[PDB]
RNA sequence: GGGCACUCUAACGGGACUGCCCGCGAAAGCGGGAGGAAGGAGGGGACGACGUCUGGUCAGCAUGGCCCUUACGGCCUGGGCGACACACGUGCUACAAUGCCCACUACAAAGCGAUGCCACCCGGCAACGGGGAGCUAAUCGCAAAAAGGUGGGCCCAGUUCGGAUUGGGGUCUGCAACCCGACCCCAUGAAGCCGGAAUCGCUAGUAAUCGCGGAUCAGCCAUGCCGCGGUGAAUACGUUC
């Protein structure tokens, strides 16, 4: 009577709960596309359920918190396919190959000392 | 001009701190000085005893001091006299519930600073620089040790040309945290310059 | 912009608020 | 610049001198270190030999310069230029 | 010119602006710290010596 | 000079177009337009002869402008250059006035570097 | 580099036409990492191109690139006391890299005022065979053939 | 019924935060498990070199880990025995209600 | 009301071992698969070999000796370290439309905070001022993040580009803003249309770009420094140089 999954992306974290709905999306209150007013990478996070056809077969209650949107939407995507397994332990295939059932630690590099940034360095006059 | 300090490099990993206590944003700069101050007077009076390390614990208006010396007799005096005359001039400056223990040193030669201190004497005794430096290591390795090193840098042999000469023996790896390398630099004041005196001691890996 | 003052971003630039950055 | 809630600040000591001559009998050649001290409307006429690190520059004040400070008529720099 | 400074500092200022921070231990003018009452130099010294409570190197 | 003391361009918005008038800036734009109730979106070209004067008139008797505006700040300086205060010398030479830098920069009151 | 053959970054196909190629172009569009911006001017240009050309502009820019794909460029080889513009069979990855770098380059050249305007207008011409976008390629491939005397120096 | 624990050595800090859970539990009657108050990291950054060499530093952090504890079903048999506690050194504690 | 599911937090642990398959192998290993969030050092960190540059630092401290002894010491007011025909280095902003402005609408982190952080109220176009609740701080505050988005304007101009310059008008701190503080408002809007010879950085969450914290600190001339996250590429044939 409920399907919940968690997805993170950078400083962003998400708690995705899938529910047998028409296809509505409650993400922290307002509608999916409302909370994503003009972000192309939007319909991406919804790609998993699309990998197994389940786009319209469900509604989902969604929170999101941490960092910015780009981290959020990705984190969203993460927890959903995360869920499809708990609603089809055989659904690993059709996501794992797609890689959506996979989190990435492609995270920040600490600003290192003597460097302006984590890699950028101050130019110099050699001679 | 590089090597990282081994004690700060083994604090809480291989070797725990000395002054133990937590203070707020308001007394902790003051506590430091009151503790540093203490190590000042002691380092002068216990010097003859063979001081090695003064643990300090605090709490509430009181403060616990631990003293690890291989020769406790000196610091104590008759029936505690010398040790008992130290619990008055003590709180004289610090001023607060002050205790002061005196731990027993199993073997001092296994104490890097307490080792380097001796040599620092000898050199000021006009002895042979290259000699004792090797002398100490054998004494350490005979002291059941499995790793020791002693370094001397400066106007050796009175020479105008400065110079670094040092010895070692057994295993002394300096990138192994799982390896108690006791540390301690004693200094030598001399009519003809000063001599930095460094000494490391691998006691084992856990 | 970032250097100009009589502007939000220019003031945002220099962490002040005034007639064009109202608290 | 200096607050207005905080009135025109004069050294007060530089200040007694001037009013000591404003009625008792001006004027004499004072040699002030006061530069902070604003020029004031009991000081015009006087010859406040203001100081500037090395000497006292005489600067007879007038009804065309007061709102400024005594640090604004005894230059600290001497620059006849380069070359 | 030094010990006159280290002294003068400690004495109470004529004005509060003239009260000015030092390193009680070493006495370094700059890079000093109120939290400790030290200089940057000593800071790194008693640090490695561990005689600085709770404070250790950083790494992440 | 349809506008008091100068001919402002046209095909552009009144509010802005006033800035092409010495002493007339944005902060003073809305004011008259507000005082003259003249919508700042309408173009000066598109203005009304009555508006013109209202936007002309009011603008003409509440501040200084152009000529008499340059007329003030000069003496304000010349006096300085007479009393010879620090801001006087900084103008008596052509140097920075607001504690600016002199070893370099300040290449705006020095103009292009002059050879040596 | 010196070790082995570097890897080819496979991109995440776009979210509109389902293509990685599209995903590649927006990047060149994308300044200061402003994907939303870049993603706009593209699918925006994709609109103007549609209005003035009623064929699925997906194909349009599927075409206008091949027309931009140069087959032979020159590369300088300085054997002995001279450097030779030794031409070489351009590489695929690079050809896309080459075509993907002048359209925008020639689009940013273009005089019309709005972004999606220019970017689109370069899309069409190449689909026909016009514009500086085809110019570079054109000029490039023949200097090489204008230097066909150095192919033995190839690599 | 609040009891707060504070110290730098988390290990010691924790070891304390156990006895006061072990103890009050026995005498009772209800106690709220320990909650690790996140750390107020007071880091300090100083250049290694004692003169210029801006480009070679060395960090040194400070970790003020904190532990809060309570006693739902209190009891003074707890309270009385509490004042009899051999809590370690590196730790400050506060109690509120 | 309650509730530890979850998010989160911070202590203890599991975890990747080339340990399994095919494969070329003498072995050591290399290619590739599957499984796994993650694979062949996981991403980075701190960790700097005997040693070189008679490298830097008597100006943090220590110390060899030489030199000063109503002075080469010490306190104080003023004044320089902010000068200025020039000649380099490291940045800030830019020269525009993938842009500038106005308003409106969401999304971080790591930090800092008791004559500190400043809620909410009110004065003022404002900096700020004055009241005043709350927080020994996972409560409470700084505090809003910005890039972004949704709308409207700017129609290719040295402009609604740039904010240098200067006048005028004050705040705030401080005993005291004259050389010498910054924050606020007005008017003025200078050079600059992508920059010669020469040269710098970076290989993945990197460069790019947005902004935010903290230490130093009465205020701070900070575009710095150390940190913090947001959004987010291109390219590497190859080793001749
Ligand atoms: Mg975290
Ligand atoms: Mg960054
Ligand atoms: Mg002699
Ligand atoms: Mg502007
Ligand atoms: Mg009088
Ligand atoms: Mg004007
Ligand atoms: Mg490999
Ligand atoms: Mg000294
Ligand atoms: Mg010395
Ligand atoms: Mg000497
Ligand atoms: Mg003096
Ligand atoms: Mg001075
Ligand atoms: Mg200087
Ligand atoms: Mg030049
Ligand atoms: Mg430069
Ligand atoms: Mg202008
Ligand atoms: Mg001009
Ligand atoms: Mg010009
Ligand atoms: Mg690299
Ligand atoms: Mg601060
Ligand atoms: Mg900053």
């Amino acid at each position: 009577e409920q399907y919940y999954g968690t997805g993170r992306r950078k400083e962003a974290v998400a708690r995705v709960f899938l529910r047998p709905g028409n296809g509505k999306v409650t993400v922290n209150g307002q509608d999916f596309n409302e909370y994503f007013q003009g972000l192309v990478r939007a319909v991406a996070a919804l790609e998993p359920l699309r990998a197994v056809d389940a786009l319209g077969h469900f509604d989902a209650y969604i929170t999101v918190r941490g960092g910015g949107k780009s981290g959020q939407i990705d984190a969203i995507k993460l927890g959903i396919a995360r869920a499809l397994v708990q609603y089809n332990p055989d659904y690993r295939a059709k996501l794992k190959p797609l890689g959506f059932l996979t989190r990435d630690a492609r995270v920040v590099e600490r600003k290192k000392y003597g460097k302006h940034k984590a890699r950028r360095a101050p130019q110099y006059s050699k001679r | 001009g590089n090597k990282i300090h081994p004690i700060g490099f083994r604090l809480g990993i291989t070797r725990d701190w000395e002054s133990r206590w937590y203070a707020g944003k308001k007394q902790y700069r003051h506590l430091l000085l009151e503790d540093q101050r203490i190590r000042g007077l002691l380092e002068k009076e216990l010097y003859s005893a063979g001081l090695a390390r003064v643990d300090i614990e605090r709490a509430a208006d009181n403060v616990a001091v631990t003293v690890h010396v291989a020769k406790p007799g000196v610091v104590i005096g008759r029936g505690g006299e010398r040790i008992r005359v130290l619990r008055e001039e003590l709180a004289k400056l610090t001023g607060k519930n002050v205790a002061l223990n005196v731990q027993e040193v199993q073997n001092p030669n296994l104490s890097a600073p307490l080792v380097a201190q001796r040599v620092a004497e000898q050199i000021e005794r006009r002895f042979a620089v290259r000699r004792a430096i090797k002398q100490a290591v054998q004494r350490v390795m005979e002291s059941g040790a499995k790793g020791a090193k002693v370094i001397v840098s400066g106007r050796i042999g009175g020479a105008e040309q400065a110079r670094t000469e040092w010895a070692a023996q057994g295993r002394v790896p300096l990138h192994t945290l799982r390896a108690n390398i006791d540390y301690g630099f004693a200094l030598a004041r001399t009519t003809y310059g000063v001599l930095g005196v460094k000494a490391y001691i691998f006691l084992g890996e856990v | 912009g970032k250097g100009d003052r009589r502007t939000r971003r220019g003031k945002i630039w220099r962490g002040t608020y005034g007639k064009y950055r109202p608290r | 610049p200096r607050s207005l809630k905080k009135g025109v600040f004069v050294d007060d000591h530089l200040l007694e001198k001037v009013l000591e001559l404003n009625a008792k009998g001006e004027k004499r050649l004072i040699k002030t270190w006061s530069r902070r001290s604003t020029i004031v409307p009991e000081m015009v006429g006087h010859t406040i030999a203001v100081y500037n690190g090395k000497q006292h520059v005489p600067v007879y004040i007038t009804e065309n310069m007061v709102g400024h400070k005594l640090g604004e008529f005894a230059p600290t720099r001497t620059y006849r230029g380069h070359g | 010119a030094r010990k006159a400074l280290i002294e003068k500092a400690k004495r109470t200022p004529k004005f509060k602006v003239r009260a000015y921070t030092r390193c009680v231990r070493c006495g370094r003018a700059r890079s000093v710290y109120r939290f400790f009452g030290l200089c940057r130099i000593c800071l790194r010294e008693l640090a490695h010596k561990g005689q600085l409570p709770g404070v250790r190197k950083a790494s992440w | 000079a349809r506008i008091a003391g100068v001919e402002i361009p046209r095909n552009k918005r009144v509010d802005v177009a006033l800035t092409y008038i010495y002493g007339i800036g944005k902060a003073r734009a809305k004011e008259a337009l507000e005082k003259t109730g003249i919508n700042p979106a309408t173009r000066v070209k598109d203005l009304t002869e009555a508006e013109v004067v209202r936007l002309r008139e009011y603008v003409e008797n509440t501040w200084k402008l152009e000529g008499e505006l340059r007329a003030e700040v000069a003496a304000n300086i010349k006096r300085l250059m007479d009393i010879g205060c620090y801001r006087g010398l900084r103008h008596r030479r052509g140097l920075p006035v607001r504690g600016q830098r002199t070893r370099t920069n300040a290449r705006t009151r020095k103009g292009p570097r002059k050879t040596v | 580099a010196r070790r082995r053959r570097a890897e080819v970054r496979q991109l995440q196909p776009d979210l509109v036409y389902g293509d990685v190629l599209v995903t590649a172009f927006i990047n060149k569009i994308m300044r200061d990492g402003k994907k939303n911006l870049a993603a706009r001017i593209f699918y925006d240009a994709c609109k103007i191109i549609q209005e003035k050309t009623g064929q699925e502009p997906l194909k349009v820019f599927k075409q206008a690139v091949e027309n931009v794909k140069p087959r032979m460029e020159v590369r300088s080889r300085r054997v002995g006391g001279a450097n030779y513009q030794v031409p070489m069979e351009v590489s695929p990855r690079r050809q896309q890299s080459l075509a993907l770098r002048w359209l925008v380059q020639a689009a940013n050249q273009r005089p019309e005022r709005r972004a999606a305007v220019r970017i689109a207008h370069e899309l069409m011409d190449a689909a026909e065979g016009k514009g500086g976008a085809v110019k570079k390629k054109e000029d490039v491939e023949r200097m090489a053939e204008a230097n066909r005397a150095y192919a033995h120096y190839r690599w | 019924i609040r009891i707060k624990l504070r110290g730098f050595d988390h290990k010691t800090l924790d070891a304390s935060a156990q006895k006061i859970v072990e103890a009050a539990r026995r005498s009772g009657a209800q106690v709220s498990g320990p909650i690790p108050l996140p750390t107020r990291v007071r880091r300090f950054t100083v250049i290694r070199g004692p003169f210029k060499h801006k480009d070679s530093r060395e960090h040194f952090e400070l970790r003020t880990h904190n532990r809060l504890v309570d006693i739902i079903n209190p009891n003074r048999k707890t309270i009385e025995q509490l004042m009899t506690l051999d809590l370690p050194t590196g730790v400050e504690i506060e109690i509120k209600t």
